């Protein structure tokens, strides 16, 4: 390829990004961006999937260096983990009753 | 996926698993995906 | 590389800052058969295949599924129903010397 | 060369299921 | 008796790709190249692209190493094939290309209406 030949004849660089999915946990992943944190106020939450909505506050439960998040004796969510500043939150209903 | 849990401990005593309860954390996941049916140790 | 053995090199588990190409916008060829770019840095896939070869200007067209070629029929073709993007920079200043 | 010895697990691997808290319950 | 007419243009944003149309019904027998030229509110017709009997091309210095001028094998439609359109490239494009006299094929000349392009 010369170094002033012409364009219908110049050196062309190229890389084929070919995309491979077997039968196996998936390894090549797009970025996922976060929103930022709000407290004491009824928000819609959603921590890795695990979705819902209420009011976020501090606590003092201390989980086990890898839990994640608590439950109750009904099996119904109730504090979580922050993925980023590794704290522990409480979450409680959205207040609701009769008139 | 291939999953590792662990635990270690300190004994005085020969010959003989102790009589003990301790659970086991996990220590690692690893997404592998290959089909296992043998294994051998290493030492 | 060279043309003749096109490189070939495995990526997996990791994530793809795909946006820190998509925001280039100084390139000469860049279409991805398959997926729309739009979503292409929020997917996730089991491997990524980056094959590098270089061409002609008139070549740059030729590597395609269905453009045949001299080097298309030679170093490599592309399959029937390929997955995948392409890419090609057809700059004569670095891929080729003086001379 | 000898023959294969065997013994008793008495009370032993039990590791935590998965991934969540839980404070003074009994799971099942 | 419209010898040069182009068409299929538009808006593409700047990283983006497009595909420039135009025809010359007659450029096979002139034997004398065809081009792109563009013209802008205050700014006289300056040349895109040149592509002459032969095949070897030319450009305008801001769209060398992008735009990429090309025949079709069959049924001759020179296309300009570029990606990554900048803002500056909008204009009115147009072809040129000289046509028969009583002996020449050439210089004698014809010029296309052109296609507007915008590069937003
Ligand atoms: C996640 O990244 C953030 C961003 O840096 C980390 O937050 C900082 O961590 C450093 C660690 O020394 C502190 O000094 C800063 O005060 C933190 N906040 C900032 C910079 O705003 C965070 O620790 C990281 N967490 C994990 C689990 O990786
Ligand atoms: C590797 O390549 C990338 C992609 O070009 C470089 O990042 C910038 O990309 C833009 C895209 O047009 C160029 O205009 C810039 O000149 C590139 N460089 C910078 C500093 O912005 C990146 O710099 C390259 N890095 C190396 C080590 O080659
Ligand atoms: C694993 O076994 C399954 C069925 O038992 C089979 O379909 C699969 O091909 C096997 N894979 C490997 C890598 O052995």
């Amino acid at each position: 390829f010369q170094p002033t030949n012409g364009v219908g004849y110049q050196p062309y660089r190229v890389v084929v990004l070919s995309f491979e999915l077997l039968h196996a946990p998936a390894t090549v992943c797009g970025p996922k961006k976060s929103t930022n944190l709000v407290k004491n106020k009824c928000v819609n939450f959603n921590f890795n999937g695990l979705t819902g909505t209420g009011v976020l506050t501090e606590s003092n439960k201390k989980f086990l260096p890898f839990q994640q998040f608590g439950r109750d004796i009904a099996d119904t969510t109730d504090a979580v983990r922050d993925p980023q500043t590794l704290e522990i939150l409480d979450i409680t209903p959205c207040s609701f009753g009769g008139v | 996926y291939f999953k590792i849990y662990s635990k270690h401990t300190p004994i005085n005593l020969v010959r003989d698993l102790p009589q003990g309860f301790s659970a086991l954390e996990p220590l690692v996941d690893l997404p592998i995906g290959i089909n296992i049916t043998r294994f051998q140790t290493l030492l | 590389a060279s043309v003749y053995a096109w490189n070939r090199k495995r990526i997996s588990n990791c994530v793809a800052d795909y946006s820190v190409l998509y925001n280039s916008a100084s390139f000469s060829t860049f279409k991805c058969y398959g997926v729309s770019p739009t979503k292409l840095n929020d997917l996730c896939f089991t491997n990524v295949y980056a094959d590098s070869f270089v061409i002609r200007g008139d070549e740059v067209r030729q590597i395609a599924p269905g453009q045949t070629g001299k080097i298309a029929d030679y170093n490599y073709k592309l399959p029937d129903d390929f997955t995948g993007c392409v890419i090609a920079w057809n700059s004569n200043n670095l891929d080729s010397k003086v001379g | 060369q000898l023959p294969p010895a065997y013994t008793n697990s008495f009370t032993r691997g039990v590791y935590y299921p998965d991934k969540v808290f839980r404070s003074s319950v009994l799971h099942s | 008796q419209v010898k040069l007419e182009e068409s299929g243009g538009g808006s593409v944003q700047a990283g983006g790709s497009l595909r420039l149309i135009c025809t010359a019904p007659g450029l096979t027998h002139n034997n004398c190249g065809l081009d792109w030229y563009r013209r802008a509110p205050g700014k006289e017709r300056e040349f895109v692209s040149s592509i002459s009997a032969d095949g070897t091309t030319s450009y305008a210095d801001s769209v060398k190493g992008r735009f990429t001028i090309s025949k079709d094998k069959v049924e001759d439609t020179v296309y300009l094939q570029m990606n990554s359109l900048k803002p500056e490239d909008t204009a009115i494009y147009s072809c040129k290309t000289a046509f028969p006299y009583f002996g020449n094929s050439c210089v004698l000349d014809y010029w296309g209406q052109g296609t507007s392009v915008t590069v937003s």
